[PDB]
């Protein structure tokens, strides 16, 4: 659908799209600037990865409260709604899957393979970590393994390299250890390993503070700060 | 305080 | 798209997209049940207007920015970026336009035929009064007149209705005179006109307080205080 | 403050 405009008006329109917060449309045009087929920019990767958190975080957020009351529905002495409130959520989250892999589609052809750069490999491999998690948050079947393992592995992956690559107060760094966090704990049941990466996490971007220029590092910052959020609400 | 993700 | 699905169901749904903040689905679920071509009772009534308030505030929103950024890059001094804003801001404009005909001819084939009950007739010829607004906040051609004068009219035989028909702290009653006086102050240029709207509003339904229930007037509050807040900005 | 409507 985008195939027609210039790759700088798309990623133009997709800056005037997130002043707008209009996500949907921020997403498509990234879409269609990834399909030209050129690497993104750091700038650029932003954009991307800003659009289809959004759409997807109000996805996940409609099927979060549609799943609780269904949940309900299913209780001790809860009664026989009928099935709208299963179709109504399983198309909300028919919905959720396709835009998950719509993006784990742009990863693997071709952001993934193409990306060099320590910044760029691990901000896609988080990318793809992230929505295979946002499918194993849906999954109740015979493939959840699967896609936990799939989520595990990018994860596990962007660790490798950005430990390598990249200093702990990397705000990419900072990221992929937060949300690797949060897969551990909710997702592969391991809260233990949870809180022993957020704690690293931030002590080890403590400990390298030092070296930072500021206000060079408000996104490393606010990071920090959700690292700690969630030590203390799981301790 | 729903835990939170980046 | 929604003539399988039960009125009952449609219903249902748009119940658990209100709760989902599923705004649009909200709206496509309001749709098939009018036009199953039964009238919508009271509660149903809300649903609808809702749905369509959130979808095409949004939208407003979105059109509004990029409005005031296509302004900025035509004013002295501003340097020529290209078509992208202006294309842009045209499609939120078509699909804003778009949203509003499909109320408006929801409302014309058949809620307001059909509606004899005043608080109905009234919601309903609100409705078309607030969506020729909005169709009037983006036109800039030959039209312009004739959709103001559209929006005029519905909201003049809508408060003719309430005046005879409602007391004056009935919440259709008070949203409708709020509405029309944002109409007067920036849409037909009539500050003050839109002034003496709200405070006569206001003022009488302050003096009708002492004929009510409570907590049964919680909507009728909170518009009084619109109605005030309005009076506050504007004088 | 942007006026009012509902
Ligand atoms: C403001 C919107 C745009 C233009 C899209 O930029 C989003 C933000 O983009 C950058 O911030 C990134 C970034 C975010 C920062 C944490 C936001 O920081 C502040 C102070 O607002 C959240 C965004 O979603 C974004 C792009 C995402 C990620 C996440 C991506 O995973 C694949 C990993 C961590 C984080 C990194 C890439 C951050 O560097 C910038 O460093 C931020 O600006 C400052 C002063 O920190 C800007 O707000
Ligand atoms: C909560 C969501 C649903 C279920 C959709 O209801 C929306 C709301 O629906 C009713 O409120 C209506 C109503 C609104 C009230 C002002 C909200 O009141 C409070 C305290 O939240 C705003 C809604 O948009 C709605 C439906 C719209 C209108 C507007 C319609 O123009 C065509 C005219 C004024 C206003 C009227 C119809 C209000 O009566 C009810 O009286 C409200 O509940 C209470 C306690 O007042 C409920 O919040
Ligand atoms: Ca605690
Ligand atoms: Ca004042
Ligand atoms: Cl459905
Ligand atoms: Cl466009
Ligand atoms: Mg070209
Ligand atoms: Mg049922
Ligand atoms: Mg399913
Ligand atoms: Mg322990
Ligand atoms: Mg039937
Ligand atoms: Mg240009
Ligand atoms: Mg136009
Ligand atoms: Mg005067």
């Amino acid at each position: 659908a985008m195939g027609s405009m210039e790759r700088a008006s798309l990623i133009q329109k997709a800056k005037l799209a997130e002043q707008a917060e209009r996500y949907e449309d921020m997403a498509a045009f990234m879409k269609g600037a990834v399909e030209k087929g050129e690497e993104l920019s750091c700038e650029e990767r932003n954009l991307l990865s800003v659009a289809y958190k959004n759409v997807v975080g109000g996805q996940r957020a409609a099927w979060r409260v549609l799943s609780s009351i269904e949940q309900k529905s299913n209780e001790e002495g809860s009664e026989e709604k009928g099935p709208e409130v299963r179709e109504y959520r399983e198309k909300v989250e028919t919905e959720l899957q396709g835009v998950c892999d719509t993006v784990l589609g742009l990863l693997d052809s071709h952001l993934i393979k193409e990306a060099g750069d320590a910044e760029s490999r691990v901000f896609y491999l988080k990318m793809k970590g992230d929505y295979y998690r946002y499918l194993a948050e849906v999954a109740t079947g015979d493939d959840k393994k699967r896609i936990i393992d799939s989520a595990r592995s990018a994860y596990q992956e962007a660790m490798d390299i950005s430990k390598k690559e990249m200093p702990p107060t990397n705000p990419i760094r900072l990221g992929l250890a937060l949300n690797f966090s949060v897969f551990h704990y909710e997702i592969a049941n391991s809260p233990e390993e949870a809180i022993s990466l957020a704690k690293t996490t931030f002590d080890e971007a403590m400990a390298d503070l030092h070296t930072l220029s500021e206000d060079s590092y408000k996104d490393s910052t606010l990071i920090m700060q959700l690292l700690r959020d969630n030590l203390t609400l799981w301790t | 305080k729903r835990r939170k993700s980046v």
